[PDB]
RNA sequence: GCUACCUAAGAACAGCUAAAAGAGCACACCCGUCUAUGUAGCAAAAUAGUGGGAAGAUUUAUAGGUAGAGGCGACAAACCUA
RNA sequence: CCUCCGCAUAAGCCUGCGUCAGAUACUGACAAUUAACAGCCCAAUAUCUACAAUCAACCAACAAGUCAUUAUUACCCUCACUGUCAACCCAACACAGGCAUGCUCAUAAGGAAAGGUUAAAAAAAGUAAAAGGAACUCGGCAAAUCUUACCCC
RNA sequence: ACCUCGAUGUUGGAUCAGGACAUCCCGAUGGUGCAGCCGCUAUUAAAGGUUCGUUUGUUCAACGAUUAAAGUCCUACGUGAUCUGAGUUCAGACCGGAGUAAUCCAGGUCGGUUUCUAUCUACUUUAAUUCCUCCCUGUACGAAAGGACAAGAGAAAUAAGG
């Protein structure tokens, strides 16, 4: 009956934890996305 | 506005004020030679 | 604008050394029972504060590996159980942080 | 012209104040003991003193449970909230954090204060103690109390 | 190596409306209308807002050329290392 | 909490926050950037080379356009040299300015506006405002709205 | 042409106003070609007050509406280290005119950088006026027209302090 808010990093602090939430949310959309075209051009489209 | 007038390009140093330019006239030659004659370390750029 | 004149050494001697300037004695300093150091009244000594602070980081620091990491802080109460030491009835349940020291005087 | 206004000015703005007492506030809480900023310190007490109330309130009400996420930026300490600290004071009505001044910081001279939450785990503070009722002038005085007590 | 003009060979110009436009709105980009601040300033000409152009007579990186009785100039006696 | 940015190439600079020891992002010592990327090319003599690009297909042009070889003769027998670092350059400065290009189009990358306190005036930036709505002022400057029509050049 | 050209910044406006009285209004009084209402004039009075707008850069003036009144002046034509720059008064440019031209105009017109962190002096908390309404009163006065004072009552506006 209690819903205590998930125990989660925060996703803009200047953090480790929050650099690792902020991939997931990248790796988030990747899922997300549909086609293969889509997930291929998220996963490349920052060059490094 | 001003004051970065220097827009710095070796290419441009060496064939501005290099020694085959300063060689290249006799009026460049004498401005190597005065330079030799007062001593500067360095003659050309 | 600009001084008009050069302010003499008389004048500024006057001005930097008006008592408004000079710093003022403080009564309040007293000396700290416990340990004898100098402290001001409504201060906390900071010998003695020095004395929690340490201590109170190395708690902390085994609070921490007991953790393991971010966001696990307990759902229970904490207490601090020194060598020599065994936890009480009221102890139990409770999350123990053992250090590996004997319990300070101050301490209790 | 500041008659009456009660909160200091704080941070950046409104908002920035705000997030720095919560800041303060959610290390507060997790630590049960924070040195920081005297005026700092002042602002944050009112705020810590209003948690405890909420976590009292309750884990079932949605609104202290509100409060609670909006002011603890770790989530991990709602649980604490509202399981360690408000079981804690449920005797208790008020006066849940005892605040003292500590010897100015060495770097800006800044007045430093420390805030804690009463009967935590952590060492106890050297805490001011009054003069004992042994010394000359308390004896005095409890003559003085013996002595009405007895005319009454 | 700034700037005026030019030479060689390059590059940039989202989106929307229109349609092969020295066309419209509007980014990047170029400029600098008006205001405030600044005036030993962040700055020996800037900042914030506002604004003009933004597929062209556009902007711009690179190298080269024209030198003072001169050069270059869509003439402002402009610009040619503050 | 911010993200103008950021990461690379170019150009520029030239060891300019790597380790150690001393001082008090400094001094001295030690170390480092490893070519595939890029630069550094081409044996002669003649001789060829009308038909853009724009998804090049229709159309449509005008300002009429970056991209081609052959013939003979010589010739293989042998993967050097140089850049590779950084928080960086031009502005006398850890300068709110200047600074080409490719990607990221808000970021996975990069950052911190608050030294502490108080909350006086004056000043700067911003927000809100009773009724009125240009009566202000040289002028609707600024701000707020999105708004007609007529003149000079 | 006496100080100032090794700078005394300039006309209007904003802000704040200090002062004079030769008084515009309010007070007291004499005269009047003062019947009353408006007035005119003079003596005394500078405590207080002395409006907002349309063009125009305008100080002014004209005009509109008011007011008890919308006073004359001095103060570096008060006050730009408090402000604005519309005019004027640099560098650009057009029209008319002058000149061969450069360029110029007692001409017009569009645009055109307002620095200063205060050392010293000085300074930074010192019983209110006026208008109007009713009544007096349609009275006194006067041929009529028109039309009062004083006393009384009530209302406001500004200014000061909260
Ligand atoms: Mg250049
Ligand atoms: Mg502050
Ligand atoms: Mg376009
Ligand atoms: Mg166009
Ligand atoms: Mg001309
Ligand atoms: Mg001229
Ligand atoms: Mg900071
Ligand atoms: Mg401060
Ligand atoms: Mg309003
Ligand atoms: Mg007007
Ligand atoms: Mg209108
Ligand atoms: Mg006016
Ligand atoms: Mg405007
Ligand atoms: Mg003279
Ligand atoms: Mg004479
Ligand atoms: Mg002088
Ligand atoms: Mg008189
Ligand atoms: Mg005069
Ligand atoms: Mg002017
Ligand atoms: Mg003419
Ligand atoms: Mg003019
Ligand atoms: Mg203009
Ligand atoms: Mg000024
Ligand atoms: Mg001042
Ligand atoms: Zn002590």
């Amino acid at each position: 009956v209690a819903r205590y808010p998930p125990i989660v990093a925060s996703m803009t602090a200047d953090s480790k934890a929050a650099r690792l939430r902020r991939i997931e949310r990248w790796q988030a959309t990747v899922h997300a996305a549909e086609s293969v075209d889509e997930k291929l051009r998220i996963l490349t489209k920052m060059q490094f | 506005a001003r004051g970065n007038e220097y827009q710095p390009s070796n290419i441009k140093r060496k064939n501005k004020h290099g020694w085959v330019r300063r060689l290249s006239t006799p009026a460049g030659v004498q401005v190597i030679l005065r330079r030799m004659l007062k001593g500067r370390k360095s003659l050309s750029h | 604008a600009a001084p008009k004149n050069r302010r003499t050494i008389e004048v500024n001697r006057c001005r930097r050394r008006n008592p408004q300037k000079l710093i003022k004695v403080k009564n309040n300093i007293d000396v700290c029972p416990e340990c004898g150091h100098l402290k001001q009244k409504h201060v906390l000594c900071a010998y003695c504060y020095e004395k929690v602070c340490k201590e109170t980081a190395e708690i902390r620091r085994q609070i921490g590996k007991q953790e393991g990491g971010p966001f696990k802080a307990p759902t229970i109460e904490t207490v601090v159980l020194y060598t020599g030491e065994t936890p009480s009835e009221q102890d139990q349940g409770k999350r123990i942080i053992e250090r590996d020291r004997k319990r300070p005087s101050w301490f209790t | 012209i500041s008659h009456g206004r009660v909160f200091r000015r704080m941070g950046l703005g409104p908002e920035s104040r705000i997030h720095l007492l919560r800041n303060l506030l959610t290390g507060l809480v997790r630590h049960e003991r924070i040195e920081a900023p005297w005026a700092r310190v002042d602002e944050m007490r009112g705020y810590a003193e209003k948690l405890i109330d909420y976590g009292k309130l309750g884990d079932t009400n949605e609104r202290a449970m509100r409060m609670a996420d909006f002011w603890l930026t770790e989530k991990d300490l709602i649980p604490k909230l509202f399981q360690v600290l408000a079981p804690r004071y449920k005797d208790q009505t008020g006066g849940y954090t005892r605040m003292l001044q500590i010897p100015n910081r060495s770097l800006d001279r800044a007045k430093m204060a420390v805030i804690e939450y009463k009967g935590n785990c952590l060492p106890p503070l050297p805490l001011p103690r009054r003069d004992s009722h042994l010394t000359l002038l308390n004896q005095l005085l409890q003559g003085l109390r013996q002595d009405l007590r007895q005319s009454q």
